[PDB]
């Protein structure tokens, strides 16, 4: 039936970090190894309770083939929510973390809500960035942070619940 | 989902792993595979090292980048490890340099050993004759005790140990040729562990020094009883032929295919005989064998003998009524049979009595595999063998047939497994033995999976009527 608020989210990170499998993991408890590059964006939708209230989120997965990267920053518009992810076990990822959040200061609302993700923390072996460096950065530019892995599913659920009460009790007063 | 599900199947084993590994084009499942690598046991991916090593080499990045960190830890806690990484690496590129340079980067005994092996052999070229040859060999081996003990191993032994003492009188040069192997016997000390243990301390030294045609135990005793370190119950015998200007990466190839066909028989129950004879590759240009002991060529033991090869059965086991007879003439057709499929399957060539050793329980063992698959006589049944088995109406030599087939019918059963080990090793390879265009379809060809049972009996027949016109 009604949702009491409907909060736009969008997915980011560079190609290859998870962005499609979160997403599928989260809407539809679904995984895959085989992977088809998300051509400009994907959509879809999931709704929780929070503090007593419906809300119901609809997030946009965007893609981070720059190909694409024209249309994705179309649909940054008077989004609430980000999920900025980067892939635990390929630093690069990471390092690019800090262009991917001067394209929302200059594509998208500058009150916007942000968690960081480390994805694929299920590769522990193949780790290339240690989880006190990036919650380190985390808290230095203002971000809430998490390890996920989409593949066994810790704390995908938790990511998202995470982001949209964070988001859920800014707009309050 | 249905992938993973099958990842995480029982079904996964290493050889699964790296089929994906070498054939799937998403990067998702290299890394996720790559990852899994630390999930198995050291002994099974060990065996798989120089399919590994190859695809890094000769294959994509991604590839390379999904293997590397595993290799990395492995070679963190094994330098015996590291060693062969580096070694294999090296070998197979004539990518690879980066890693090896720094897995090199503490190692120099063990270096500094084996060139100094492969030096000794060099210098052998200008002593034209076998003898000569032993006499330098012998004198220069007993220079490098002058160096031991010290951290310094036989990667070819089961175990892990250090070398302590070359009984240089014992030492044997094999041929006249300009860069003819040679034999040693090593000792050594026994681990636990290499990388955490000893080096232990010299003892100082002084009839053990004759050296003569005699069976292993007793060659064991007399070295044992010279020697300094001979007491301990830590001390075992070691031997190594080295190989200074030999390729050795097709007699590697074959050890995995042997390896892998024993184990297929050993599984299916096929009582087949062979035998592997462990590999070193240490360069593209050489390398070392752990030999058979207690086995001398055929050609040998007729020129030494006089005598027929059934003559030579009866002399050295006795008469057919005796047990130690029949149960030669057992492993004489057991392991006939096996060399016989190896052979057809790995279409095995130059194939005559200097390449097929005798062993003293009566199983024969095929050595020199150059000219294997593409490269380019054939196994033969002489009669001389016949005549050893029983001959053509004997029963052993029906059960000679029979154990043909049902090791035809058990590697059908299991062909994947083989094909696998060549066809990796395919990948960058300029070996002789990939020189033609259908190697690896050729060998599938040569399982002949459509068959039913009844054509591969004729098939059989076909294949020793054929191994006996010459
Ligand atoms: N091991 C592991 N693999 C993952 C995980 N999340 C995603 N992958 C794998 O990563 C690969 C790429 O993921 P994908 O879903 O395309 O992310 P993406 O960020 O949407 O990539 P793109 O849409 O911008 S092109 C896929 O093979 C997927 O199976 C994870 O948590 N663990
Ligand atoms: C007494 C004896 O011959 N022991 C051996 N055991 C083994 C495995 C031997 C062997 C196996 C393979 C090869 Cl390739 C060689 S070899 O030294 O290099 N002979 C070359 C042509 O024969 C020797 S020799």
């Amino acid at each position: 039936d009604e949702y009491d608020y409907l909060f736009k989210v969008v997915l980011i990170g560079d190609s290859g970090v998870g962005k499609s499998n979160l997403l599928s993991r989260f809407t539809r408890n679904e995984f895959n190894l085989e992977s088809k590059s998300t051509i400009g964006v994907e959509f879809a939708t999931r709704s929780i309770q929070v503090d007593g209230k419906t809300i119901k989120a609809q997030i946009w997965d965007t893609a981070g083939l720059e190909r694409y990267r024209a249309i994705t920053s179309a649909y940054y518009r008077g989004a609430v929510g980000a999920l900025l992810v980067y892939d635990i076990a390929k630093h690069l990822t990471y390092e690019n973390v800090e262009r991917w959040l001067k394209e929302l200061r200059d594509h998208a609302d500058s009150n916007i809500v942000i968690m960081l993700v480390g994805n694929k923390s299920d590769l522990r072996h193949l780790r290339a960035v240690p989880t006190d460096e990036a919650r380190a950065f985390a808290e230095k530019n203002g971000l809430s942070f998490i390890e996920t892995s989409a593949l066994d599913s810790t704390n995908v659920e938790a990511a998202f619940q995470t982001i949209l009460t964070e988001i859920y009790r800014i707009v309050s007063q | 989902s249905w992938l993973l599900r099958l990842f995480e199947s029982k079904l996964f084993d290493i050889s699964m792993a790296i089929s994906y590994l070498y054939n799937s084009k998403e990067p998702g499942v290299q890394a996720y595979i790559g990852n899994r690598l630390f999930c198995f046991r050291n002994e099974d991916v060990d065996f798989y090292l120089p399919q590994l090593l190859n695809m890094y080499i000769h294959m994509d990045e991604d590839v390379g980048d999904a293997i590397k960190p595993y290799i990395v830890h492995r070679c963190r806690q094994s330098i015996n490890f590291s060693l062969q990484c580096a070694l294999l690496l090296g070998a197979y590129s004539s990518r690879g340099t980066k890693l090896r340079k720094l897995i090199l980067s503490r190692l120099a005994p063990e270096r500094e050993f084996i060139k100094s092996l492969m030096a000794i052999g060099k210098r052998l070229a200008t002593l034209p004759t076998k003898e000569q040859k032993t006499q330098r060999l012998i004198s220069e081996l007993s220079l490098l005790n002058h160096k031991l003990p010290a951290r310094v191993w036989l990667p070819t032994a089961g175990f892990d140990h250090h070398v302590v003492r070359v009984p240089h009188t014992q030492a044997v040069v094999l041929n006249s040729k300009d860069k003819a192997p040679y034999l040693i016997y090593v000792e050594v000390l026994e681990c636990e562990n290499f990388d955490t243990t000893s080096v232990p301390a010299r003892i100082p030294e002084n009839p053990s020094a004759v050296a003569l045609k005699e069976p292993w135990q007793e060659k064991v005793r007399r070295i044992r009883e010279g020697s300094p370190y001979g007491h301990l119950p830590n001390w075992r015998l070691l031997s190594v032929i080295v190989k200074c200007g030999d390729d050795l990466r097709q007699e590697l190839l074959a050890f995995q295919v042997l390896k892998q066909l024993q184990s297929i028989w050993e599984q299916e129950r096929v009582p087949l005989w062979i035998k592997p004879y462990k590999i070193l590759v240490i360069s593209a240009d050489s390398g070392m064998i752990e030999p058979v002991v207690n086995a001398v060529s055929i050609h040998q033991v007729k020129k030494q003998s006089q005598l027929s090869l059934l003559d030579y059965f009866l002399q050295e086991h006795g008469s057919y009524t005796t047990e130690a007879f029949l149960s030669a003439q057992r492993n004489f057709v057991q392991s006939c049979a096996g060399y016989c499929l190896v052979c057809y399957l790995l279409q095995v060539k130059d194939r005559h009595n200097g390449n097929i050793l005798l062993d003293a329980e009566g199983h024969i063992i095929h050595i020199d595999f150059g000219f294997i698959l593409s490269s380019s006589s054939a196994f033969k049944l002489t009669t001389e063998f016949v005549d050893v088995m029983g001959g053509l109406d004997g029963d052993m030599f029906n059960y000679y047939k029979m154990l043909m087939l049902q090791g035809l019918i058990a590697a059908r059963k299991h062909m994947d497994k083989v094909v696998q080990i060549v066809e990796i090793m395919q990948q960058g390879s300029q070996l002789p033995c990939f020189h033609g265009s259908s190697t690896i379809r050729n060998l599938k060809e040569r399982f002949h999976m459509s068959m039913t049972e009844e054509q591969l009996q004729l098939l059989v027949e076909q294949m020793v009527d054929g191994s006996m016109r010459s």
